[PDB]
């Protein structure tokens, strides 16, 4: 649980991050949209 | 290196009417090439069934279900494993709809039909006279060890 | 023993919690797929055994809401259908995501 | 389902039912309970003789 | 009577408390069955003679 | 399966049914934590009735 | 086994797996004490014998 | 009681994400090599480093 | 690197992290208060037994 | 056990503007350099000036 749901408020703190800069720089002449990937798993990656 | 057919047609109940309408209404050729498979499926009976790219239809499958006298003697061995045994009689077969036979259902799972809340009642009780056994055999023992202190 | 039935519930019980963390956590993960675990009983010996013996994982493969990005490298394989992907040991795996550069 | 496209349980118990026969296949109702295996193949190839 | 009567009945409730356990750690175990232990009376002269 | 272009697959996590579930879990951790309590306290009251 | 790097592992450890072994641990040494005080009454009659 | 010995489980913990350019962990099967101040070559499954 | 003028940088505490943080070692300080009161209990039993 | 160490991470500022003439701070690795009532040299990246 903890671990995954942490994890997670750090990636979404992240991506919260990258949209807030977007809306910011919607008026940057020149600014390209940005954007974040994310990636964690199938069966598990954990080796038991 | 291959086979081919040959067929006969014929064109029941049609009917000729001296006024004005026209046209076919019927759909019979009972041939088809081997077709290709994506599906299968499983319904309420227990059976299995697939179909393919020649729009036709393939089965093979049909589950069980059996009668059993005192249902307690089939016991779980591990992995709900019922131990189906003389002293449950036996499996009188029939498949689900058979008259004295349920309904099946697939897509769907049948709940663990325990519920928590009863269980922690009969705990309870169980706990508390437990309690009361545990007191008995201390009562007992102090008993006995009077006896011996007696001398 | 009851207190063992008890005791592998509790513990199985942990890791079903830990499946539903992990659901959470991958709630957006691009193409990912639910995950879920499968209990058994322990019923050895006679009677009860010793509880639950736990040894099995669920992951469902309907397709979510397949969204629209606009990207011309941005791909998806409606129904299923899977990317092939390599690695330096030569390996070989397979995967649903199909966002590339 | 196993490798082998067998039905099973998660420990591999092998789902024991009667399975169809001849062409349209047709199932068994009197018959050994057994695995149920889905074909890796396609259907008959029952070309016309009727229509 | 003496102390078989109260260790039989101590074992009894702790047998029902078994199964009732067991049905705890099954509770989410799909198609599991709610199990209870069956009990008799030691019958030796008195009714509970040894519990 | 067809191919989609400029399009991606979602996750198919439901997050409702996720948090039922995990409410549940709640539910089923609780009853084995606390069978597990009440047989440990009247098991040491036994222990220690010796 | 191939390596992280900027990431550390956590300890092969869990709070719920401690006090298991604090329970069993619990009823060790109840159990060892109430064998000692056992034939340790029994040892004091010896020592009223002899 | 007859028991003597030693044991420590390879078993793996969270790989957690800090950043440090000397963090390092071992995923899976492995341990660290270093000298010690002796020239002993010393092994540990620790990945701080400075 | 190069400096700025009229600008100032702030620190790395985030408040999601460190919080956490001292909810996971909070637990670690109940659970070693907990097996100090088991040691308690144990010197408490072998106490009270002569 | 026992603890032992002060370990810092060195990401760069939470940036903040103010245009004040003399607040200076430094994109990118590197620090200041102070010096005490008695000379002593000091490092710092704090960028308030006066």
């Amino acid at each position: 649980l903890i671990n995954h749901a942490m994890s997670g408020l750090n990636a979404a703190q992240a991506a919260l991050n990258t949209v807030s800069n977007n809306i910011n720089n919607y008026n940057v002449a020149g600014y390209t949209r940005q954007t974040t990937i994310l990636a964690q798993a199938n069966s598990t990656l954990g080796a038991g | 290196g291959a086979t081919a057919a040959t067929f006969s047609l014929s064109f029941l109940n049609s009917m000729q009417q001296n006024t004005g309408a026209n046209n076919i209404v019927a759909t019979n050729q009972n041939g088809y090439k081997p077709g290709d498979l994506v599906s299968y499926q499983i319904n309420n009976d227990g059976t299995v069934v697939g179909n393919y790219s020649n729009e036709q239809e393939q089965v093979l499958g049909q589950i069980v279900l059996a009668n059993f006298a005192n249902n307690e003697g089939l016991a779980s061995q591990g992995d709900n494993v019922w131990a189906a045994t003389q002293a449950s009689g036996v499996a009188l077969l029939g498949t689900a709809g058979s008259g004295n036979f349920g309904k099946l259902t697939n897509g769907a799972l049948e709940a663990s039909n325990v519920d928590l809340s009863k269980e922690l009642v009969n705990m309870i009780v169980a706990q508390r006279n437990y309690q009361s056994n545990a007191q008995t055999i201390k009562t007992q023992d102090q008993i006995l060890n009077t006896l011996v202190n007696l001398r | 023993m009851s207190f063992s039935q008890a005791v592998s519930g509790l513990n199985a019980a942990a890791t079903n919690l830990d499946v539903i963390g992990n659901n959470i956590a991958n709630s957006a993960t691009y193409g990912f797929k639910s995950g879920t675990a499968s209990f058994a009983d322990m019923f050895a010996g006679s009677k009860v055994g010793l509880g639950v013996k736990v040894a099995g994982i669920t992951q469902d493969f309907t397709d979510g809401t397949t969204t629209n990005t606009g990207r011309g490298l941005d791909v998806a394989i409606s129904q299923n259908g899977f990317f092939r992907l390599v690695d330096s040991n030569g390996s070989v795996f397979y995967s649903r995501n199909g966002q590339f550069k | 389902l196993d490798e082998n496209r067998n039905l099973v349980n998660m420990q591999g118990m092998q789902l024991t039912g009667y399975p169809a026969t001849g062409t349209p296949p047709t199932i068994q109702q009197g018959a050994n309970p057994a695995p149920i295996t889905i074909p890796n193949t396609l259907m008959a190839a029952k070309s016309t003789t009727t229509a």
